[PDB]
RNA sequence: UAAGUGAUCUAGAAAG
């Protein structure tokens, strides 16, 4: 052991951590509202969570209407609870028929349901990234994950196809059986299940529909702004964009993030989430709260 | 797309490049230097005297108005 | 000096070029522009660019650096 | 303190340059802005121009002369000097 | 300094040099003119070295890279 | 039938 004695005994915790002390609580706030658990804060956990998780957590499921502002299941959050699923996920699948692109949908969820399927070596990034690009949508990291999965279930498929395409065929086939798992689902709920002839409008559409809140802007100083928060983040490396996006993950390393993005219109923020993209919610004026107001105004009304 | 690419000197290119690229327009031209067929060149170089300075605010504004 | 008649020979002119090249005008400003911010850095740029050198400043120079 | 010159024309500062006119003449508006703490030289010689001047008038305007005027608004428009 | 009353008439081929700025103890000292790269130079220079970024830009837009 | 001869201004004192 690379320490003191001293330092085993007395300076390292008992135990980590238990896992409710190092969890996003979304998920478990809305079982503990479907279970009928009305405290939560009073839950007799044998560790409780720090109360602002929770409270964090019953804000973001008031905002997609899985609660109600006085903390009730409506019928969103009741049909939500039948899912086994990310709630942002699971929202943005269930609406997909209205925007006729459930199938790929289907797809893309399923994708984001396992990990990162492109291979790097560090020595072999060229070839890499250019086997890469044969798949990769522009402004559009999420259409990206369709394209390879189309890709590896189609008829010019072949045994060693993933290897020399540099694509994880363990993830790509875990991503397939999560794909028909989630289909069964559909069917047995009524899901409609539909797709569109030509349309990445209505996949993006989709997309903000449940990720609306994991939402960055460009801008000149911090490179890309949050929506929520404010914060200063970069593209993860993974990604080069050809000024909205959604993003799916935040990355904190030395710097700040975002992994896995989007493009997406703000009209379309605006007319998909009208109550969180509400002008009185951001404080001030900042660069976000500034370039949301021309567009409502100059881009929108006139 | 206001002032079309003739107007010189705003173009984002210094004027001795402007010169040298003028240059190269009068050479560039598709058959210029002949004097065989009597072809005949001028170049006139004018100054436009007191072009702003009998510029009237009627005619002008009128002008503006347009764009 | 201009002849009206003149002026609205010019008028006439200048309406048909911009008729001839669908050009449509220029707005009054509102708070619509992604651009508002880093125009208003220009103009302010080129003013410092005045005041940069000369340390020593004036009455009105003063007030200017000021705004 | 030192500080930029402006603000507001308080009556008595007004009253104060009105008197500094008559003394030095219309063409010395250094001294007179020197005279008030306040305000500037320009500030001053502008205000003597515009407002303070008794040879100005703000009586209001006839019909006729309110014709004039808008005619003028018709024919020069906006050079309103 | 050329044949002044010819050199009026045309050009000539310069022929005798003047001494311009001299000294006691001259010591040959460089002009500012040989550093700096004369304009025709700088020009053609341009056109080399911008159209080398095209192409390196293109390249980047295929290997799909921060150049 | 294939080199280098030569033209070389100034110039410091007072008071402001």
């Amino acid at each position: 052991r690379l320490y003191t004695e001293s330092a085993f005994y007395n300076e390292m915790l008992e135990n980590t951590v238990p896992e409710i002390q190092r969890q996003n609580l979304s998920h478990t706030i809305l079982m503990l509202k479907a279970m009928g658990i009305n405290d939560l804060l009073k839950f007799d956990f044998m560790d409780p969570p720090p109360k602002n998780l929770m409270l964090n957590a019953l804000t973001e499921l008031y905002h997609l209407q899985s609660l109600d502002d006085e903390g009730k299941l409506t019928n969103l959050g009741k049909e939500m609870s039948l899912f086994p699923m990310d709630p942002t996920l699971s929202r943005s699948l269930l609406s997909s028929v209205d925007n006729q692109c459930s199938d790929e949908i289907v797809t893309i969820i399923s994708m984001l349901s396992v990990q990162n399927v492109f291979y790097r070596p560090k020595d072999r990034q060229l070839e890499a990234d250019s086997k890469k690009a044969k798949f990769h949508h522009p402004y559009g990291d999420h259409l990206t994950l369709l394209n390879v999965y189309t890709r590896w279930q189609q008829a010019n498929y072949s045994e060693q196809y993933c290897k020399t395409n540099f694509l994880h065929f363990r993830h790509l086939k875990r991503a397939r059986d999560v794909k028909s798992q989630i289909s069964m689902i559909f069917k047995k709920i009524g899901l409609k299940l539909i797709s569109c002839h030509s349309d990445p409008d209505l996949i993006r559409k989709t997309f903000v529909s449940g990720f609306f809140m994991n939402a960055a802007k460009r801008d000149s100083q911090v490179g890309y702004k949050t929506i929520n928060g404010g914060t200063e983040v970069g593209i993860h490396p993974s990604s080069s964009l050809y000024e909205y996006v959604m993003y799916h993950s935040i990355v904190l390393t030395s710097r700040e993030y975002m992994s896995q993005v989007t493009s997406i219109e703000p009209q379309w923020l605006l007319e998909v989430a009208p109550h969180f993209y509400k002008a009185g919610d951001a404080e001030s004026q900042s660069r976000k709260k500034a370039k949301i107001i021309p567009l409502h105004n100059k881009f929108a009304k006139d | 797309k206001l002032f079309p690419n003739w107007i010189k000197p705003s173009d984002s290119e210094i004027p001795p490049l402007l010169v040298y690229k003028w240059t190269q327009g009068i050479n560039n031209l598709s058959e210029i230097w002949d004097v065989s067929r009597g072809q005949s060149a001028v170049l006139l170089e004018t100054t436009l005297g007191e072009m702003a300075e009998k510029i009237d605010f009627t005619l002008l504004n009128r002008l503006l108005r347009l764009i | 000096e201009i002849t009206p008649e003149e002026a609205t020979t010019i008028f006439s002119v200048m309406v048909e070029w911009l008729e001839s090249r669908s050009f449509s005008p220029i707005p009054f400003p509102p708070l619509t522009y992604k651009n508002d911010t880093k125009i208003l850095v220009l103009a302010l740029e080129d003013l410092k660019d005045v005041y940069a050198s000369k340390v020593r400043l004036n009455a009105s120079e003063r007030e200017e650096l000021a705004l | 303190p030192i500080y930029v010159k402006g603000g507001v024309w308080t009556n008595v500062e007004d009253q104060i340059l009105k008197a500094a006119v008559q003394k030095y003449g219309t063409h010395q508006w250094s001294k007179v802005a020197s005279l008030l703490q306040k305000k500037t030289a320009r500030q001053s010689e502008l205000r003597w121009n515009e407002y303070l001047n008794p040879k100005l008038n703000f009586t209001e305007f006839s019909k006729e002369e309110d014709a004039q005027l808008l005619d003028l608004a018709r024919e020069l428009p906006n050079q309103w000097r | 300094a050329s044949d002044l009353s010819w050199s009026k008439q045309t050009d000539t081929g310069i022929t005798h040099f003047r001494a311009g700025m001299t000294h006691e103890d001259e010591k040959l000292i460089p002009t500012i003119f040989r550093y700096i790269t004369t304009w025709e130079n700088e020009f053609l220079d341009s056109q080399r070295v911008w159209a080398e970024y095209a192409t390196k830009r293109q390249e980047a837009i295929q290997q799909n890279r921060r150049l």
